């Protein structure tokens, strides 16, 4: 029911690149990348969710450090097709 | 000029104590090799050797599972601590409900500030890493920084980077850390301090030594830092024995030792045997020179055409009705598989990959309750003490009466009526309704 407002928030986050703990909206963005209740966003605005995942997952140069990934990675620990929005995107 | 333990310099104490550490290091290396080698890599010839991937996955999976459960007893999202009021002081304060209200509003908001500081500084991450180190090497060291900026997570040390010395009661007498960073990366005054001697290259790594040692004319530990046998000016500090910011931790307690032991030391023979059997099964598959199969529906499709001497002819059939015996045909396969099942039974029980009283509490409460309580002593209590003193020194929390207000950990079990209503029911409905078809 609030697609224009959600889009405005996502545009602002991608413009300012607020990808770090303590910056604005960081908690809600984390949920959009991790939580199944976020599926109306995944259905309504997928082109923005892909850009958000690109911003939040990759860290340019444990084996995570060699792949170039952030150590909050155990949010996905029991690895499964339902851990990420990709199956619905 | 220094006095006491510091008389000969931090590097001298490090090189002197290093001799005793080699056995504990060797044990940690052997435990890492059969679980996850990047937890304690110590091979030199990595141009020629890898962080060698085992065929058995059991060690890595068991280590991760155990660390997760220990990080559910320790440091959960629910309230695991209590700022108590001493009963003699409570007996004074209770004379007016207003005094208790003013004290306990302070205690409520300070306790919420402690859980805030734990989560807002993401201590959960480094504490999970620490539990991995404790399971594989038995030993770890943590440091809590003085606050600067907006965000302040801890620093974690592996056994190969520090030394520690203890009395017969386990009391820490002194600690030294060895730290490294390149010349050009160090602070400006530090870079100016090394004008004499050799001409440093910009990327030349400098060995810095931190020495912490106990005082006698004061109830304090003393700190300084050292390069090339000379003190780094301005790095000196002092701390009372009740609130030092350095915390060395042991998995299993022993008297008369600087160090603890790891859990999986008892099971290294099993892991080393399981790998041996799996490698044999691979080679047993590779060498085979004949293939055997079966057609399932009672022979209704006529295979005699294959017994005739013609290569260009085909049986009517499907992948739905044909199978092959590519491992199971081999003679020694079944017994190698059976022994592997016995070894995995012991390992899976050990890593917890499993009359009206429930007996699972023997492991889930009594077995874990020991290491849970010992980490309450040697890890949780020093951390909350340092945190309280730091928050007070940085004016974040009030200077509530020192004789009355005292910390405590409430190890045990959390409330359950909320838990089923949220996790068993509504989180399940959310997942189920999200997963429904298009």
């Amino acid at each position: 029911m609030i697609k224009p407002e959600m889009e405005e928030v996502l545009v602002k986050v991608l413009k300012n690149r607020w990808k770090e703990h303590g910056t604005p909206y960081f908690d809600l963005m984390t949920l959009i990348l991790t939580d199944l209740d976020s599926y109306p966003v995944w259905a309504s605005l997928p082109e923005y969710v892909l850009q958000l995942a690109d911003l939040f997952w990759y860290r340019p140069l444990d084996i995570e450090d060699e792949f170039g990934l952030f150590r909050s990675h155990h949010d996905y620990y029991p690895e499964s097709p339902y851990q990420t929005p990709i199956y619905w995107l | 000029k220094r006095e006491g333990f510091a008389e000969n310099g931090a590097k001298a104490v490090y090189d002197a104590l290093k001799n005793d550490r080699n056995s504990y290091e060797t044990r940690a290396e052997n435990c890492a090799k059969y679980t996850i080698p990047s937890l304690f890599p110590k091979d030199s010839d990595n141009a020629s050797t890898d962080y060698t991937t085992p065929w058995q996955a059991v060690g890595a999976r068991g280590l991760n599972n155990l660390a997760s459960k220990l990080m559910l007893a320790l440091f959960p999202m629910q309230t695991w601590m209590k700022l108590t009021i001493s009963e003699f002081e409570a007996k004074q304060l209770v004379a007016q409900p207003a005094e208790l209200a003013k004290v306990e509003e302070g205690l409520s908001m300070v306790e919420r500030i402690l859980m805030n500081y734990i989560e807002s500084n993401s201590y959960r991450v480094t504490l999970f890493e620490t539990l991995k180190q404790l399971v594989v090497a038995g030993n770890a060291l943590l440091y809590i920084p003085e606050p600067e900026g907006a965000y302040n997570p801890m620093k974690l040390y592996r056994l190969s980077s520090y030394v520690v010395q203890r009395d017969a009661f386990g009391t820490v007498l002194q600690i030294v850390t060895l730290d490294k960073t390149a010349y050009a990366a160090l602070p400006e005054d530090v870079r100016n301090a090394m004008d004499s001697g050799q001409e440093h290259k910009g990327d030349e790594m400098i060995d810095v030594y931190t020495h912490i040692y106990l005082d006698e004319e004061s109830g304090e530990y003393l700190k300084y830092e050292e390069i090339d046998g000379v003190e780094v000016d301005g790095t000196d500090a002092s701390y009372p024995v009740d609130a030092c910011p350095y915390i060395p931790v042991r998995m299993v307690r022993i008297d008369g030792e600087s160090y603890g032991r790891s859990y999986c030391e008892e099971y290294l023979g099993d892991l080393r045997s399981l790998e041996n059997l799996q490698e044999a099964i691979v080679k047993m598959s590779m060498i085979s020179a004949k293939v055997i199969g079966l057609v399932n529906p009672a022979g209704i499709t006529q295979v005699r055409r294959l017994t005739k001497a013609q290569t260009g002819d085909f049986v009517s059939g499907r992948p739905e009705d044909i199978s092959f015996l590519q491992l199971e045909k081999a003679a020694d396969f079944s017994v190698a598989k059976a022994v592997s099942e016995q070894i995995e039974g012991r390992l899976s029980y050990a890593f917890m990959l499993n009359e009206e009283i429930r007996y699972v509490a023997s492991e889930l409460e009594d077995t874990l309750g020991g290491v849970y309580s010992i980490l309450s002593q040697e890890l949780q209590l020093p951390m909350v003490r340092v945190l309280l003193k730091q928050l007070q020194a940085t004016n974040q929390i009030p200077e509530l009466p020192k004789e009355a207000v005292e910390p405590t950990i409430s190890t045990g079990m959390e409330a359950l009526g909320r838990g089923q209503d949220l996790d068993k029911l509504e989180r399940c409905i959310a997942a189920w309704s999200a997963l429904a078809p298009m």
